[PDB]
RNA sequence: CGCUGAGGACUCUACCGAGCGUGAGGAAGUGGAUGACGUCAAAUCAGCACGGCCCUUACAUCCGGGGCGACACACGUGUUACAAUGGGAGGGACAAAGGGCAGCUACCGGGCGACCGGAUGCGAAUCUCUAAACCCUUCCCCAGUUCGGAUCGGAGUCUGCAACUCGACUCCGUGAAGCUGGAUUCGCUAGUAAUCGCGCAUCAGCCAUGGCGCGGUG
RNA sequence: GCGAGGAACCUUACCCGGGAUUGAUGGUGAAAACCGUAGGUGC
């Protein structure tokens, strides 16, 4: 009858303070940190004709699980 | 911009969406019945445009906006999540 | 020869076979298999009865030669005749699968 | 970021939800927008805030062209601290549009 | 214009008459580039 | 750079040109080429020498000495890639059958003190010697 | 006993257990001579052993992952050099002198916007 | 070429045109947009007028026509 | 399988090159981002705003069919080739990043194939999409060829209401110019050039040989 | 191989015509639509 917990986010900060607070709130294993999703969008700089200018922006989405045996905005948990 | 061609978009999707029929007819043969819906009821009309500008090109479907709009929110720091590399 | 086309006598069946009017690469190797002589035979080396098995092949299909070529010419002439768009094409001398001009021919 | 909520591969319809007084989902002078924007009401109404920020480390407020009213555009730098916030302000005068630009250094 | 002659000579004059002072213009920077 | 020793003599000079005689990136293929070319090579002049010593020997044969640059020396590792750069590149530029066999034909050629790599080698010497004066 | 080592050569990565015994060498459940067809990559693999002698002493169990063969072989050899270097650390010059224990840090540069490729440009003209 | 598994694109409408004047047994010119639709042996003897974008080019059917498009005897294009 | 339990791999925390030079001992900087003040009345009123001016029986607005894809030609940027360091046939081996809900599809059955029909798992470190250059054996033996694959004919498969103008892919047939290219001209300096394949954005489909990334050999 | 990182219709601004304002079943029709039961991608 254990708990799995999926913690995503998009801050690792936040990830780890969030996780940490449910851990703190009697047989819980520990925080497993699931690869870290990145993507990277390149985009025009210049809003008419500049094709070689270009700008890079990133997202990332941070995962971690909860096995547990015996909510800040930006978070998605999903307990199962 | 243009507001006619938003009011264009939006009609369209109105038509589409009012679907189950034309589904039925592709799940059947029917293409003689399928010649006879509107061309407007088509799902091959609907063209992705920015949520605010109403840019047809450019488009980008996980924020829904153009690269320009994009570039500009990314830079106010309005969409969570995304920041300067 | 074979279909009144006389064959480079020093090549394999399944290259040689090519050289007919009508059979390229996959037809020669079809045609070899279907007859049942090995491909990688040079044609002066066929047997009498395997000349006579690729022929009988090549028949009862197989448009091939002065055949084919009255076929194509037909072809070509009633699509001319027709006055269809492909038809004009090619009585002018202009791509007409598509292909977009004033850069190449 | 001023929008708070996790919208992963679903932004889209929330950002345009989102979207759609000194103002700066589950101290006025060193506060750069509120400066840019009472500079701007000013403008319309009819720079030397340097003075008003400087407990403030450095402060720069540009404005750009169509100044006073003259055919030409203008940019001014109007430096002052030791500068090494920033806002964006726009004033709709009745010769076009004014663009303020505030960096306060705290 | 601007002459291929290898290295490019370009110039560029505003007036009723360009065609003529671009061409005078050029012809100094030929001169000038004969020695 | 750091440069391998040949899998099969243990030699800087031999991968120096496999180097010089790779395409594209294929030093597969380049090694496949300089292998069969000494086996043509020791095949052919079968000579009281060995296969290696021979081709050490042309090149030996058509490495230059000075170059005009005013007549001027040369430094042993321009010479040494001068050396093999020629060799290769007139072994590309005369007729034959594989790139082995041409390559083998070439060094035979240069073994034997005449060639297209030797008639360079002469060339620039006379073109060297014409210069004396401004020296 | 086992002797734990791992090599890194840039996409490559080999973990080898080094134990007592004669020649074995085996490489994902495979001999080393079908594994690595080709003689340079044998005498890239076995070069630590050769310097310094230790062939025909060993059996090394070896487990590569990622890279083309050149990339595995180097790997594999950096991770013999090491395990050889932690079985008798007196053999640590020896291997320096012939380079066998430093690791390359080359790897393949990110391709740049506005550029066909990472240092190539576009035709100007 | 279209899946024969949904047999010709016939327009609907044009094609009950044709079949009107043939059971009339009359005679006349159809005024036709349906470029894109296939010729049937029913339209085999009938004058279609076919739009090109600014005329209507006439064609009349002959049996080789039959398996091609209306669009192919319209040209809409004008070179000299 | 039970387990691994930290040898890798994941994330997150702490670190590590210290010099007139050399030097030993030790694993031993590059790429990108950020551009003070000046210049081009440089580019964008068709991304978005915005002063002025000009349109209301029309420069506003809905629809169908055309066009943006035409070709006497010229210029620019690329992709294939002109072959032996190569082209076919058969077999063996090695990646990384990234994508996936009407989507990727295990596994069966049909078709030469593009694909189709049942069925399974997966909103996914769990289930799926991912190699080629390379190696081995063999043929072609210097030819406009077993090089090249443009053009054209036929038959199909998908998407879409619809593939004529004007789509992609598949299977037959046909098989052109091209024998390494003058004056001139461009890029790059190490995991780089060169070469090989893989993935993504937009996207019903796709003219994708373009753009943005990844690894292999080097 | 620049805006364009997806022009068959749409996109689409351009052209030719068919309409409409000045902001439930039938018949006809290519559709829009018809008949009965502010805005401007203009300067
Ligand atoms: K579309």
């Amino acid at each position: 009858q254990k708990i799995r917990i999926k913690l995503k986010s998009y801050d690792y900060m936040l990830v780890d303070k969030s996780a940490e607070k449910i851990v703190k709130t009697a047989m819980v294993s520990g925080p497993i940190p699931l690869p870290t999703h990145k993507r990277i969008f390149t985009v025009n700089r210049s809003t008419f004709v500049n094709k070689k200018s270009r700008e890079q922006f990133e997202l990332s989405s941070y995962k971690r699980l909860i096995d547990i045996y015996n909510l800040p905005s930006g978070v998605e948990v999903e307990i199962k | 911009a243009k507001e006619s061609m938003k009011a264009r978009e939006v009609k369209r999707a109105k038509l589409v969406a009012k679907a189950a029929k034309r589904a039925a007819l592709k799940a059947e043969g029917n293409y003689e019945a399928l010649q006879l819906l509107p061309k407007n009821a088509s799902p091959v009309r609907l063209h992705n445009r920015c949520s605010m500008t109403g840019r047809p090109k450019g488009y980008m479907r996980q924020f829904g906006i153009s690269r320009i709009q994009f570039r500009e929110m990314a830079s106010a720091g309005l969409i969570p999540g995304v920041k300067k590399a | 020869r074979i279909v009144g086309v006389d064959l480079p006598q020093n090549k394999r069946g399944f290259i040689a076979l090519t050289y007919i009017y009508g059979i390229g690469r996959s037809s020669a190797i079809t045609i070899l298999d279907k007859a049942g002589v090995d491909r990688d035979i040079k044609v002066k080396d066929w047997s009498d009865d395997q000349a006579a098995a690729i022929r009988d092949v090549i028949g009862a299909g197989y448009k091939v030669e002065g055949d084919l070529r009255s076929e194509v010419q037909l072809n070509i002439k009633r699509l001319m005749d027709i006055g269809c768009y492909r038809g004009i094409r090619h009585r002018i001398g202009l791509p007409l699968r598509g292909q977009s001009t004033k850069n190449n021919a | 970021w001023d929008s708070n909520w996790y919208g992963g591969r679903k932004y889209g319809e929330t950002l345009l939800e989102d979207s759609r007084a000194s103002v700066s989902r589950a101290k006025p002078e060193l506060d750069a927008a509120i400066v840019a924007e009472n500079i701007a009401r000013q403008l319309e109404g009819k720079v030397k805030a340097i003075a008003s920020a400087m407990g403030a480390e450095g402060i720069k407020i540009q404005v750009s062209g169509r100044l006073n009213g003259a055919e030409m555009a203008r940019s001014e730098m109007f430096k002052e601290g030791r500068t090494p916030d920033y806002a964006l302000a726009e004033a709709l005068t009745k010769v076009g549009l004014l663009g303020i630009k505030v960096w306060i250094c705290k | 214009d601007k002459d291929v002659a290898r290295a490019w000579l370009f110039s560029l004059m505003e007036a009723g008459q360009k065609s003529s002072s671009v061409q005078r213009r050029l012809s100094a920077l030929k001169s000038f580039y004969k020695y | 750079r750091q440069i391998l020793p040949d899998p099969v003599y243990g030699d800087v000079r031999v991968t120096k040109f496999v180097n010089h005689l790779m395409y594209d990136g294929k030093k597969n293929t380049a090694f496949s080429i300089f292998y069969g070319a000494l086996d043509i090579v020791k095949t052919k002049h079968s000579e009281e020498k060995s296969a290696l010593e021979i081709w050490k020997a042309a090149l030996d044969n058509i490495t230059p000495q000075v170059e005009v640059k005013v007549p001027t020396e040369i430094r042993p590792e321009r010479k040494e890639s001068i050396s093999m750069k020629n060799l290769i590149l007139y072994a590309r530029k005369r007729g034959g059958k594989t790139m082995a066999d041409k390559l083998a034909a070439e060094i035979v050629d240069a073994f034997n003190n005449q060639g297209a790599a030797f008639k360079r080698k002469e060339d620039m010497h006379r073109m060297a010697e014409a210069n004396r004066a401004f020296a | 006993d086992y002797i734990n080592a791992i090599g890194r050569r840039k996409a490559a990565v080999a973990r080898v257990y080094l134990s007592e015994g004669s020649g074995k060498i085996v490489i994902n459940k495979r001999e080393i001579e079908q594994y690595f067809p080709s003689s340079i990559l044998q005498y890239i693999v076995k070069q630590p052993l050769l310097k310094l002698d230790v062939a025909a002493k060993y059996d090394i169990k070896i487990n590569l992952r990622g890279g083309g063969f050149k990339g595995q072989s180097e790997a594999a050899r950096l991770a013999i050099a090491r395990a050889l270097v932690k079985i008798n650390p007196d053999d640590k010059p020896a291997l320096r002198s012939e380079g066998f224990i430093t690791r390359d840090p080359r790897v393949v540069e990110r391709k740049k916007p506005g550029r066909p490729k990472a240092r190539k440009r576009f035709q100007f003209s | 070429s279209r899946s024969l598994k949904k047999g010709p694109y016939i327009n609907l409408k044009l094609e009950k045109k044709v079949l009107a004047m043939n059971e009339s047994g009359k005679k006349a010119v159809i005024k036709t947009w349906a470029r894109a639709s296939m010729i049937s042996p029913d339209f085999v003897g009938h004058t279609i007028a076919v739009h090109n974008g600014n005329k209507f080019i006439p064609v009349f059917v002959t049996e080789n026509m039959v398996g091609h498009k209306l669009g192919e005897f319209s040209p809409t294009r004008t070179f000299r």
